[PDB]
């Protein structure tokens, strides 16, 4: 199982990067979604 | 005349067995242990993965 541990470990640690990166990446997608929605509302204000 | 006839026959066989018991222990000292170190050699992809 030292070999099977080696296999699960490389698998785990690369996957773990997903949490390490998405704590800032997921944040970005939402920031982009927010700006999109915000720009709309100001567009509507200009429609006034 | 021969109170010391015995012993010599066993000495060759016994010396052999005792040696052999160690022979088995000996291969463990290096073959099994280096095989264990092989596992470290395999583990020591760690630096790459790091």
């Amino acid at each position: 199982q030292m070999q099977n541990r080696k296999e699960e470990i490389q698998i785990l640690e690369m996957e773990a990067q997903a949490a390490a990166r998405l704590r800032q990446v997921m944040e970005l997608r939402e920031k982009e979604d927010r700006q999109r929605m915000v720009r709309m509302d100001m567009d509507i204000h200009r429609q006034q | 005349q021969l109170n010391d006839l015995e012993k010599l026959y066993e000495e060759k066989q016994d010396a052999l067995m005792r040696h052999e018991r160690e022979r088995r222990e000996i291969i463990t000292y290096e073959q099994e242990m280096r095989y264990s170190k092989l596992v470290d050699a395999e583990r020591q992809v760690r630096e790459e993965r790091l």
